């Protein structure tokens, strides 16, 4: 039958309320502060022609990391996204495990969220020690910071706090 | 929610993608089969050395004679018999329909059990790479740009050229 | 900063004059036109206190009460005041 | 292949280095250097106020 | 309908006749209905008797315009580019006289396509891109072609909307039904968010970049693609970056300026477009009002509240129906939309807004008839859709004893008067003209009506003209000329290839053109007025809200009893507006030519395109096919072999057009009927015709079919008379 797309009050939060929780470690430069040293910055149309960014960050932008064979990923690794997406509608087969051997006890996990199959190694508290959209709502209160940070100078003059 | 699209002669598009395909599919293995150097070198200095070239489009006639013949002899009957006139049997025709072909006529029919069937196995093959050719071609008939398009230097038309790296062809492979 | 931190003052010398003459000119509204000064409920004279027009559009005035001089014809006399 | 090893200075160390072809040092310690210089030195630490602006 | 409600089927509604009441297209065969379908497709009594949907229809296929208008505009923005002459004509105007299509040199074509600029064949332009596009802080061919798409990307998209909606089952009532903040939004933010954004990318970018265009160069040698961000030092030239102010307000120095707008009024010695250095204020000046505007307010209450004795007691409750309307709310708009677009009409050509405008006469008159016909086609609409209303829109009653049960109330009265109204012109509003010939034909001067004869002497000057072109001088700040060059008092050298606005005269010849508008915008008006009014009910028949607001005619009897209803009362009434815009055209270039428009040289000796034959010989309504018609119009019948050619060779066609008009005005109905069947026999003795019951023209069909093409002849005639004398000297 033909695909569905069921629109009711608030899809529109859940996909939404999703797609910021995915730019939340796509926001990248604090959540893995090594990531970069600078590479916030792309590094557009510095041809060896000519220039960046303007009086830039000067002291390209950069050595880099370069090239093409950018759409084929993001295109080809959104063709991955639609599939934990359809595959688990359901009726379980994915392990075909291979025609004969009855070696094959060995496992993995399951089904994941989380430290694994299930939780695992019951055993613990000693010490680590002394709502989930809070998990989300902060890393907005961290996306939408490096957002005006882009753009964050006042240039002709500067902190005026200071 | 859908469009009212089915062309109940969905059924014809198909086995005239049999057609279009399985027919292709004498072009994508004589093709880039090739044999590179096989020794090495064509050379057919033959019927076309010296009498005045050979074909070109007296090469259509020779070609499409007996292509004539045969592709215009082919859906006409591939079955379809009776053929008369007045009411629906829904193709658009189906004059044939009930009637198999000819009430008590000959050997109309191909094998027994009363009807044209080649028995009900041979799913096997003919699903799969066959309709392939289909799914195949596709993206592989499409490879069609990428092996020529580009127009190896000579000719760039209404120059507007917009970009410069280097050139595009064919071969196998890629940089990269 | 510059003359101008003694301006991100002067932020209030508009806003607050405009917002804190806000609320009252529009406090006890659904009423359009009239007052006192027309059809029935004299109290008369002009009279004393009642507020926002009164004490903050004194108040552009005011801005430049002590900053006066300073700017002015720059510094002269020997204290005006006397006082040592 | 300049870069076909950024090879380049010392090692070490004091100072300017990026010779000497390269040059300068511009404005040198943590700057540039980042480049990344190096290090980071009970500084001079950059923060504002100084460089004493040094201009002029 | 019925195949097959409502549970069951998707399966599409593709085949079994008819649809449109009901005893409906019947089985039986004909032909009527195929101008009905297309004809009346659009209209509602019909699709439900319920509200609802038509709203949820008309928020959509409304849509598809925006959409449309933007497939449009495409295809002109492509075109103003690859099709180039946009960049040959820029580096280099004054000289150019520039084009977009180009033909093919298919068949007899390519006569068509000639010398037109930057070096190459072309049909020319009175449509003043290459005009708006003055603007591209930027410049190039392939960035338009950015522009471009960047137009079909909205459509396809603004148009995706309207599946987005009645395709998709919909809002509803409350939705429109509550209007509570409909224009709280509209006029504050687009509005305002636009001419306010407009601002942002009209100094930003386009003034700096015509700041120093109006000099030389050749684009490239000025205006990159980025360029204009946080560089905040080319904006250096053209004021300071603040230098030591914060966000207006007063604790600022000026020793030395006063920030971009330093306002204007006049025209640049070397683009005169009217100062740019203004342009931004006054947008800016705009949105602030829409910004502050667009927030009221929730609705009643303000209509609900001022009424008086005569007045007008339903003035309060003027229309909860004015959210259950729409033929209302339509019409109401069209005389405003369309009155608020001939206003532009003058505007433009004493105030031009965008660079090289009047040097340029046919790529801005061209405009002010276009914009002109407009603001005049959508106000008879506009009186056509009330009377929409009048007949039918609500349901019962319920609107009642109000501002309207007023004026109807008197409507044997409103109508009296604005009767007599429009004798007493007429007869001081066009046989006035008649009087010279009769009088100068008989030849006696002493005693015309002449610039000079009846007393007036050398002077018109003291009104108001002479108290605007001086006004710097009241609460007036100033800016050297005015506001519109055009006024009585100072001025003079404005231009350098030929000409532009300069004072423009008047008196008589003036005095009385301006007054057969009068009773032309009277009487056009009277018929419409009269028209929407008795829109129901009448003492020639009452029972005459018993279809709808068309009706052929009533019946042979009460001695007439034909043209009546209203459809016919929007039908009379263009008829006239045909003339009343189709003589204000012929007033303004007669006008914009006889003077104004003319040229510089040496001493600056003033040239007109005529030396002014106006001065006493309009006055003759022949002056008006000597000096006008059989004078100009020598260049349409001259115009074979050429290049614009098509305008003559169209002149002949659509000066038939019309002249074919007159038989579907001026005819019977049972008569081509009549003839349809001696026609029908000869068809069937062959056996050739019955199937679908060949039939003549609808009565008012016919109508429809007079009328439109009597417009769409006489007009392109002109538009044909036209471009054929501003291209080729003037
Ligand atoms: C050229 C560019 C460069 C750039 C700019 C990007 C950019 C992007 N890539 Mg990517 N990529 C690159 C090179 C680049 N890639 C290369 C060279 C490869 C080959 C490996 C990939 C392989 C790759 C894959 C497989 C995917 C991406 C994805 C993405 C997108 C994911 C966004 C994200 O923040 O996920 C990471 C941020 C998070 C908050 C997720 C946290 C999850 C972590 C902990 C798992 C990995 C960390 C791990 C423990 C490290 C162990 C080592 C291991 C790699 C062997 C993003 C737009 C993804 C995508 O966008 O798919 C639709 C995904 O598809 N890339
Ligand atoms: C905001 C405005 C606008 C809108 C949305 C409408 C909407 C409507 N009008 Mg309306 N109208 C308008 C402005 C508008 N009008 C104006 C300005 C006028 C004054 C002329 C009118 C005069 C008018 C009348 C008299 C009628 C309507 C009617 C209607 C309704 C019928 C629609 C229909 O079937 O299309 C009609 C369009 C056609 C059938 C297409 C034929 C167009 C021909 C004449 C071509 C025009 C010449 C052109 C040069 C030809 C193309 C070039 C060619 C040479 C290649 C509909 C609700 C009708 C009704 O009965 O109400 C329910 C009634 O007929 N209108
Ligand atoms: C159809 C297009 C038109 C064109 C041709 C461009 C072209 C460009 N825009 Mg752009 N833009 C446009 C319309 C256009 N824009 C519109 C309508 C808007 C919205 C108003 C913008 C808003 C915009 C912004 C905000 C930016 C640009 C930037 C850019 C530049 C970065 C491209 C680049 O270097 O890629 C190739 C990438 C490289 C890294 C170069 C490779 C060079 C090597 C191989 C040598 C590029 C010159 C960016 C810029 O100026 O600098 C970063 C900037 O981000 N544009
Ligand atoms: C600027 C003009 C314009 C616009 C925006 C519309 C818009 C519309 N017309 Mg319409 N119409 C127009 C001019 C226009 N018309 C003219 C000049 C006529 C001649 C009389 C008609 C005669 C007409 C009829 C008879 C009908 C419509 C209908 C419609 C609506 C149906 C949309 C649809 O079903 O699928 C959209 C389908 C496509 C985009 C497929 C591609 C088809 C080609 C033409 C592109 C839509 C609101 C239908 C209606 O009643 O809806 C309100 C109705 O059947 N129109
Ligand atoms: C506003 C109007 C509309 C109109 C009246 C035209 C009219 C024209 N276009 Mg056009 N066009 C438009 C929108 C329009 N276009 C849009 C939106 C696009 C973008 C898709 C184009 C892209 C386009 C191209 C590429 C060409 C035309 C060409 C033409 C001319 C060829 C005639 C033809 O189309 O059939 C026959 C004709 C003068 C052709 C031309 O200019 O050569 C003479 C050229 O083929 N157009
Ligand atoms: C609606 C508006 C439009 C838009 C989208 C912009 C946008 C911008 N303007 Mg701006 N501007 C506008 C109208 C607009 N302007 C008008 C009408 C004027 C004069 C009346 C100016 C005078 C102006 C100046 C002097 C500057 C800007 C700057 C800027 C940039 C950053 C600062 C800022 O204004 O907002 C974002 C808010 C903050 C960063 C705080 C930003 C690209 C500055 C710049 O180049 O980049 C920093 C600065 O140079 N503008
Ligand atoms: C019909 C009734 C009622 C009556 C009897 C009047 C009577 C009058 N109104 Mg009036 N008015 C009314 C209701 C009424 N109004 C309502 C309901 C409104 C609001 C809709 C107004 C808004 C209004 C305005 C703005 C004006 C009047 C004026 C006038 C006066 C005309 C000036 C004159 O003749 O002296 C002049 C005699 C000389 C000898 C000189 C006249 C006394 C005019 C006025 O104030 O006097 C000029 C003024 O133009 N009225
Ligand atoms: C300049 C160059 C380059 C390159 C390279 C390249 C470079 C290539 C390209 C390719 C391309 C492709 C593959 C595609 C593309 C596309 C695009 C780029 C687009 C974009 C855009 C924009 C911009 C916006 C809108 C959207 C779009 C997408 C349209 C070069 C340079 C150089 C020098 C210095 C010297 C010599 C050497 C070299 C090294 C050479
Ligand atoms: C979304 C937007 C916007 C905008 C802006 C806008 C939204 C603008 C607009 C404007 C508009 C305009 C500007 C209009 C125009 C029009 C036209 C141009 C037309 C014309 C004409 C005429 C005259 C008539 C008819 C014909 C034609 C069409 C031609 C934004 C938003 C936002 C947000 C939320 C976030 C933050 C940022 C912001 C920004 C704050
Ligand atoms: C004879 C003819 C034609 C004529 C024609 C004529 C003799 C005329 C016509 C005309 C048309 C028209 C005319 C249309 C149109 C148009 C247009 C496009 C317009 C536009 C405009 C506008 C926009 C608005 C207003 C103004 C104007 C008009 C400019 C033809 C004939 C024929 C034959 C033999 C047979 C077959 C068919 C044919 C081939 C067909
Ligand atoms: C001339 C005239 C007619 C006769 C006009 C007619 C019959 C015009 C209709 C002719 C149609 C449009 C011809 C349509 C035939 C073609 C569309 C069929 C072939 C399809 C093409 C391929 C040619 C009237 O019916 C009429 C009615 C009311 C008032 C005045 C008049 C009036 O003046
Ligand atoms: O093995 C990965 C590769 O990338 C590393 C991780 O190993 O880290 C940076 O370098 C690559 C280039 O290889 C960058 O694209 C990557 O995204 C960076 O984090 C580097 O050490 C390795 O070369």
């Amino acid at each position: 039958s033909d695909p569905e797309g069921t629109g009711g009050f608030i899809e529109p939060k859940w996909l939404a309320y999703g797609e910021i929780i995915n730019g939340r470690y796509a926001m990248l430069g604090a959540v893995g502060a090594i990531a970069p040293e600078i590479l916030g910055k792309a590094g557009l149309i510095p041809q060896e022609t000519a220039l960046p960014w303007f009086r830039t960050g000067f002291i390209y932008n950069y050595w880099a990391d370069s090239y093409t064979l950018f759409v084929f990923e993001m295109a080809l690794m959104g063709f991955a996204e639609h599939r934990r997406f359809q595959d688990w509608a359901k009726p379980g087969s994915m392990g075909k495990q291979y025609f004969l051997g009855l070696e094959k006890g060995l496992g993995g996990s399951g089904e994941p969220a989380y430290p694994g199959g299930p939780f695992f190694n019951p055993l613990g508290f000693g010490k680590d020690e002394k709502k989930l959209k809070e998990v989300k709502n902060g890393r907005l209160a961290m996306l939408a910071i490096l957002g005006y940070f882009v753009q964050a100078l006042v240039t002709g003059v500067g902190p005026y706090q200071n | 929610s859908d469009p009212e699209s089915l062309r109940w002669n969905v059924q014809a598009e198909l086995v005239h993608s049999r057609w279009a395909m399985l027919g292709a599919a004498g072009i994508f293995i004589p093709e880039f089969l090739t044999k590179l150097g096989i020794l090495n070198t064509p050379s057919w200095y033959t019927a076309g050395e010296q009498e005045y070239f050979t074909d070109t489009t007296t090469l259509f006639i020779v070609e499409l004679v007996f292509i004539g013949w045969a592709e215009g002899r082919r859906w006409a009957d591939i079955l379809n018999p009776g053929c008369v006139n007045t009411d629906p049997i829904f193709p658009n025709n189906k004059l044939t329909g009930t009637d198999v072909g000819y009430p008590g006529g000959l050997w109309f029919d191909p094998l027994g059990w009363g009807s044209a069937s080649p028995q009900k196995l041979k799913e096997l093959r003919t699903k799969e790479i066959k309709n392939g050719r289909l799914a195949m071609l596709a993206v592989m008939g499409a490879w069609f740009q990428h092996i020529y398009t580009g127009t190896g230097p000579i000719d760039n038309l209404f120059a507007a050229h917009l970009a410069d790296p280097h050139a595009t062809i064919f071969a196998a492979f890629t940089p990269k | 900063d510059y003359i101008g931190s003694s301006t991100n003052l002067i932020m209030v010398t508009t806003t607050t004059l405009m917002l804190f003459a806000g609320r009252f000119g529009l406090a006890p509204s659904a009423n359009r036109k009239a007052t006192a000064g027309l059809k029935l409920e004299a109290r008369e004279s002009g009279i004393q206190t009642g507020d926002p027009a009164g004490f903050t559009l004194a108040d552009t005035l005011a801005c430049g009460a002590v900053g006066h001089i300073m700017g002015v014809g720059i510094v002269l006399g020997l204290k005006n005041t006397g006082v040592l | 292949a300049r870069a076909y090893t950024v090879e380049f200075g010392s090692c070490k160390f004091p100072e300017n280095f990026t010779g000497c072809q390269d040059l300068a040092k511009q404005k040198k310690v943590p700057f540039l250097s980042d480049d990344l210089d190096l290090e980071c030195e009970g500084k001079d630490k950059y923060k504002c106020g100084s460089n004493v602006f040094w201009k002029w | 309908l019925v195949d097959r409600d409502p549970i069951k089927t998707s399966f599409e509604q593709w085949a079994k006749p008819g649809h449109f009441s009901r005893t409906i297209a019947k089985g039986p065969d004909t032909t009527t209905w195929i101008w009905n379908l297309h004809a009346d497709a659009h209209d509602f009594d019909s699709h439900t008797s319920d509200l609802e949907e038509i709203s949820r229809k008309v928020f959509s296929a409304h849509f598809g315009q925006l959409s449309i208008i933007f497939l449009w505009l495409s295809g002109m923005y492509f075109h103003g580019a690859r099709f180039s002459n946009y960049e040959a004509w820029l580096n280099d105007p004054t000289h150019i006289g520039p084009s977009a299509q180009v033909v093919w040199p298919i068949v007899g074509q390519e006569i068509l396509n000639g010398d037109v600029g930057g070096g190459f064949r072309g049909i020319q332009i009175t449509s003043g891109f290459f005009q708006i596009w003055r603007a591209s802080g930027i410049t190039s061919e392939l960035q338009l072609y950015c522009t471009a798409i960047g137009a079909l990307v909205f459509a396809g998209l603004m148009l995706f909307a309207g599946w987005f909606h009645y395709h998709k089952a919909a809002p509803k009532l409350a939705w429109f039904q509550d209007v509570e903040s409909m224009l709280n939004h509209h006029l504050a933010g687009l509005l305002g968010l636009g001419s306010l954004s407009w601002a942002r990318h009209q100094v930003h970018v386009s003034l700096p970049i015509n700041q120093f265009l109006n000099a030389g160069v050749d684009p490239k040698e000025i205006p990159l693609p980025h360029e204009f961000i946080l560089n905040r030092d080319l904006l250096a030239q053209l004021y300071p970056s603040f230098a030591e102010g914060a966000t207006p307000f007063f604790t600022l120095n000026w020793s030395k300026y006063a920030d971009f707008l330093t306002f204007r009024g006049g025209l640049d010695p070397l683009t005169g477009g009217l100062w740019l250095t203004d342009i931004a204020h006054h947008h800016l000046a705009i949105a602030i009002l829409f910004l502050i505007a667009g927030h009221m307010y929730r609705i009643k209450d303000i209509l609900e509240a001022h009424k008086g004795p005569f007045t007008g007691q339903g003035h309060k409750g003027l229309y909860e129906i004015l959210t259950t309307s729409w033929h209302a709310q339509l019409s109401i708009n069209l005389a405003m939309l369309g009155s608020l677009t001939i206003v532009v009409a003058q505007h433009m050509y004493s105030m031009p807004p965008y660079p090289y405008l009047a040097t340029d006469y046919a790529t801005q008159l061209s405009l002010f008839t276009h914009h002109m016909w407009i603001g005049g086609f959508l106000i008879v609409g506009a009186a056509a859709h009330a009377a929409i209303f009048m007949v039918r829109d609500y349901d019962p009653t319920t609107r009642y004893n109000d501002l309207l049960d007023r004026v109807l109330r008197h409507r044997d009265a409103i109508i009296s008067h604005l009767n007599w109204v429009c004798i007493f012109l007429g007869f001081h509003s066009f046989g006035l003209y008649i009087h010279n010939d009769t009088m100068s034909a008989l030849g006696r001067p002493q005693d015309m009506f002449s610039d000079t004869a009846i007393q007036l002497q050398p002077v018109f000057a003291q009104w108001i003209q002479n108290t605007h072109a001086l006004a710097p001088g009241t609460t007036a700040p100033g800016a050297t000329a005015s506001t519109s060059l055009t006024w009585g008092g100072g001025d003079l050298v404005a231009v350098g290839n030929k000409v532009a606005l300069l004072p423009i005269p008047l008196g008589t010849a003036d005095f009385l053109v301006h007054h057969i508008h009068a009773f032309t915008i009277h009487v056009t008006v009277l018929i419409l007025l009269k028209g929407v009014l008795f829109a129901r009910s009448s003492r020639l028949i009452p029972d005459k809200a018993n279809l709808g607001f068309r009706f052929p005619c009533d019946g042979p009897g009460r001695g007439g009893t034909c043209q009546v209803s209203a459809w016919d009362h929007v039908f009379l009434g263009l008829f006239w507006m045909y003339n009343s815009i189709s003589v204000v055209i012929f007033h303004f270039s007669w006008k914009m030519q006889s003077d104004v428009w003319g040229t510089i040289n040496d001493q600056g000796v003033v040239t007109h395109i005529t030396a002014g034959n106006f001065a006493q010989s309009s006055i003759t309504i022949n002056g008006w096919l000597r000096d006008f018609l059989w004078a100009q119009a020598s260049q349409v019948i001259q115009s074979y072999g050429s290049s614009l050619s098509a305008y003559g060779l169209f002149f002949l066609g659509a000066h038939f057009v019309w002249a074919f008009s007159l038989m579907f005005l001026f005819s019977g109905r049972g008569y081509w009927q009549e003839l349809i069947e001696s026609i029908v026999w000869a068809h069937n003795k062959l056996k050739v015709a019955p199937a679908t019951q060949p039939r003549a023209l609808s009565i008012v069909q016919g109508r429809a079919v007079g009328v439109t093409h009597y417009l769409l002849g006489g007009i392109a005639t002109t538009w044909a008379f036209f471009l054929a004398r501003i291209i080729a000297v003037g």
